[PDB]
């Protein structure tokens, strides 16, 4: 039978038809994607079979308009079925952070002048490049906060304001520094005092990561092992992790993401915590920087990456900075294409 | 310059400016002693102190708490009823001899709570990432329409439907209004009222119920006069029948009225 | 990975628990997140 379908479109109206048929008083359905099925063949008497439907966007449906448009449209090899394969259009995960911050039709829709712009234009640089895309879904919606650790959690980034502005800002954990500029940081050029000088026999970290993500076009979940053969040879027994990585829709970016969390967390993990003086007051949450204790705790000038930041009152001077070891963009390790037949 | 005298190991001035900040409405502070006058505006020395400007990625412990002397009016904005819009708070970091004060903390005004220390109130100002508990669920077909009126969706004209009256008398959680008496009972029910204060400026607040001259809030009484008229906006029973009828938005609306009972495919027989 | 900068709190990544209700539940493909209603 024939279907009239309906997109929600802003002044959108709808024959008198399907009004007849849900009968009284009815509205016309603006703003969502409603289908009418007037094709008299529902089914046969036996009862009704269940449906399913696909589509996708990247500039429909944007309260106060889209923003940045031009690196919203994340296509990649998604194929389910090699034989079967084609791409599918993901979704800038910038774009989807914008839009939670940015429209008002859920959450908080926060006005586009309180957003930094730069700073998911600097996003955006990374995740189209690199194809990292999404396909998430947000049924039974949770509170905003979540679903925003969710995402950022599958970019790994971090949601932060501006010090200056005060706009609400965002960032990506990457590899995004040269290890020559860094600041050098001993006790003769701002370091007060290495808050963490022990060491907990950090030998045994994780060493396996299974990542489960979902592919639109078998429309399921799907898994991807990654073992670092490194600590299996040595360590014995396997420590390992099951991670959540839904919405990611291919092997290729399951794969990228799964190595970025192994190669994170088995390679060397080390938590400093820093006490400074006035020398870091720019520096900010996700900052990068390199300490050296080489004549009392005899540790050779390493890159550090900065997390929580205390900053100080106008007295007691000093600012406390919670830095962790080097964290991995993604890479090129397996071949994980399973590619069903 | 500001950087590096900031960095210096025997070199440094103390200051820390607060702005307050309300639609335009300032407050200049100063923590240090002295008249700082810097960025074309004088920070007067009060008695504000900071705690930390903590940056954790963590609600509620990075909780700014300021010790702000109960006797400014910034304070006296939260005396009984705090304001209806919210306050933005500003740090900035000059030195003397300096004249760029890096912004350094762009918080909220959250809550209030005076105290043990009478001369200074606590002042709780978090920053827009940890402001995110919303509820999130906003679409959830019903008979009737989610939508807020006059919110960007139901779209319902803001100034057709106006109202507003001087107050005829102020009273215990209750007004009264000459143009009330013209409408309908229930006619402002889940509306609000506004007007302008001679400190917070836009003042919005819900109204409760409505009754011939008479209405009620649900909020309190900030205290009222019957001299600037109270624009009075109408609310809406928020049914299809109450969108067609008052609002002539129908064609606007939101609310499903036939959702199908939830006639199931499954389980027993139909169709 | 956020998740391993949130957990720079621990006294150090083994978990065993069950889950609060996500948009997974699946009656409409989205090859796009368009977002959903909620019923
Ligand atoms: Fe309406």
């Amino acid at each position: 039978g024939p279907l009239e379908v309906y997109m929600g479109a802003p002044t959108q109206t709808v024959s008198q038809k399907l009004k007849n048929m849900l009968g009284g008083r009815q509205p016309e359905f603006r703003g969502v994607v409603t289908a009418y099925f007037d094709g008299l063949i529902c089914a046969m008497n036996p009862y009704p079979k269940q449906w399913k439907f696909k589509a996708r966007r990247s500039t429909a449906g944007w309260t106060g308009g889209v923003w940045y448009p031009e690196k919203c449209l994340v296509k990649m090899q998604g194929y389910d079925g090699q034989g079967n394969q084609h791409e599918i259009h993901a979704m800038n995960p910038a774009h989807i952070l914008y839009e939670c911050q940015s429209n008002y039709e859920w959450g908080r829709g926060l006005s586009r002048t309180l957003i930094d712009d730069t700073t998911f234009r600097l996003a955006a640089d990374t995740l189209f490049n690199e194809n990292f895309g999404l396909c998430i879904r947000w049924n039974r919606q949770d509170t905003l906060e979540s679903f925003m650790q969710l995402i950022l959690d599958h970019i790994g980034g971090a949601m932060y304001v501006s010090k200056v502005t005060g706009k609400l800002s965002l960032r990506l954990i990457r590899k995004d520094y040269d290890f020559d500029t860094l600041p050098i940081f001993d006790t003769d050029s701002g370091l007060l005092s290495i808050q963490e000088a022990t060491n907990a026999s950090p030998a045994n970290l994780v060493n396996e990561v299974v990542v489960t993500y979902h592919n639109p076009v078998m429309d399921e979940d799907q898994q991807v092992r990654s073992h670092n053969l490194a600590q299996i040879q040595n360590q014995g027994c396997l420590n390992s992790n099951t991670i959540e990585y839904l919405g990611i829709p291919t092997g290729k970016l399951a794969m990228q993401v799964a190595q970025r969390d192994l190669r994170a967390a088995s390679t060397n993990v080390r938590r400093f915590t820093v006490i400074c003086d006035r020398r870091a007051w720019n520096v900010q949450p996700g900052d990068v920087l390199k300490v050296r204790d080489p004549k009392q705790r005899g540790l050779t000038e390493v890159v550090i990456r900065v997390g929580t930041v205390e900053d100080g009152t106008l007295p007691d001077g000093k600012i406390k900075v919670v830095a962790l070891q080097d964290q991995f963009a993604f890479q090129l390790n397996t071949f994980n294409q399973v590619e069903p037949p | 310059s500001y950087n590096i005298i900031e960095t210096s190991n025997d070199n440094g001035r103390p200051v820390f400016m607060y702005e307050f900040r309300l639609l335009d409405k300032y407050w200049r502070y100063t923590s240090a002693d002295a008249k700082v006058s810097a960025l074309g505006s004088i920070w007067e020395p009060m008695g504000v102190s900071d705690d930390g400007i903590k940056q954790t990625g963590e609600a509620k412990t990075d909780a700014l708490n300021l010790t702000l002397p109960n006797s400014n009016p910034v304070v006296g904005l939260f005396i009984g009823t705090p304001p209806g819009s919210p306050v933005t708070l500003t740090i900035r970091r000059m030195h003397l001899d300096d004249n760029d004060p890096v912004v350094c903390y762009v918080g909220t005004v959250d809550s209030i709570n005076q105290g043990e220390n009478p001369t200074v109130a606590t002042v709780t100002c978090s920053t827009l990432s940890a402001t995110m508990d919303r509820n999130g669920l906003r679409l959830s077909w019903s008979r009737g329409c989610p939508h807020a009126l006059y919110d960007g969706q139901c779209r319902v004209n803001k100034e057709a439907f106006r109202v507003d009256a001087t107050i005829l008398t102020v009273g215990a959680g209750t007004v009264t209004a000459a143009a009330y008496a013209t409408r309908p009972d229930g006619y402002f029910a889940g509306g609000f009222i506004e007007w302008i204060d001679p400190v917070y400026g836009v003042e919005r607040r819900g109204i409760e119920t409505h009754t011939g001259n008479t209405i009620t809030i649900f909020g309190t009484v900030d205290g009222l006069a019957g001299g600037y008229i109270l624009k009075t906006y109408p609310g809406c029973p928020r049914t299809s029948a109450a969108c067609d009828t008052i609002f002539n938005n129908l064609a606007n609306f939101g609310g499903i009225p036939s959702l199908p009972d939830r006639s199931p495919f499954d389980g027993n027989p139909i169709f | 990975m956020w998740w391993a900068l949130a957990m720079l709190v621990a006294s150090v990544e083994v978990w065993t628990a069950d889950w609060q209700v996500l948009g997974f539940g699946n009656f409409r493909t989205k090859a796009v997140k368009a977002k959903q209603a909620k019923k």
